[PDB]
């Protein structure tokens, strides 16, 4: 939730990283609500 | 493709949002592709906007 929609991202100089681990990971909750135009995935295909 | 003859050809025309153009490509993912419309990854054809 916090990675979609913060108050304001940290800048490119400055970018925002953390760690996440030790939980369940799934997009279809959270992608629809932030709709995006330019999704190019390299090594994954978003349904696997 | 005006040197070429074909066996039979398929003109599929609808209307699409702004930023979904890129949506129609083969292999391509997202909401309308998978609950409205989607072409085999092997897909010969010219697409027109």
């Amino acid at each position: 939730g916090e990675v979609f929609n913060a108050t304001r991202f940290a800048s490119v100089y400055a970018w925002n990283r953390k760690r996440i681990s030790n939980c369940v990971a799934d997009y279809s909750v959270l992608y629809n609500s932030a709709s995006f135009s330019t999704f190019k995935c390299y090594g994954v295909s978003p349904t696997k | 493709l005006n040197d070429l003859c074909f066996t039979n050809v398929y003109a599929d025309s609808f209307v699409i949002r702004g930023d979904e153009v890129r949506q129609i490509a083969p292999g391509q993912t997202g909401k309308i592709a998978d609950y409205n419309y989607k072409l085999p990854d092997d897909f010969t054809g010219c697409v027109i906007a």
